[PDB]
């Protein structure tokens, strides 16, 4: 889970390639909400069904 | 005319892997290089504005 920079804000790269940076970015940071809300909530249902079975 | 000086010099590069040649033929217009560089092992490069702790 590491990682380094790919664009830089001193000197901005190509407009058109950032453009195309920033479209990616955002479109894999959906994902990664979409997955991490997924999880959230799942991790939370198992651990409902769970807490009462055990009862 | 930047900063008072139209001419520019533009800076090229190339890693050469071990045991392997590097041919420069020129004929002049050439800034050559008295050292090269060798990475030595990992880091990590940010950028801010920030103090540093």
């Amino acid at each position: 889970q590491q990682f380094e920079l790919i664009d830089n804000e001193f000197n901005e790269v190509e407009k058109q390639i950032g453009n195309v940076i920033n479209w990616t970015r955002d479109s894999i940071t959906e994902v990664w909400s979409y997955n991490a809300e997924l999880l959230v909530a799942m991790e939370n249902q198992h651990t409902i069904d769970l807490a009462d079975s055990e009862m | 005319q930047v900063n008072g000086l139209s001419g520019r010099i533009d800076f090229h590069w190339l890693m050469l892997n071990p045991n392997d040649t590097v041919t420069f033929s020129f004929n002049g217009a050439f800034i050559a290089p008295d050292r090269a560089s060798f990475l030595r092992g990992k880091s990590m490069g940010i950028q801010s504005g920030v103090q540093v702790d």
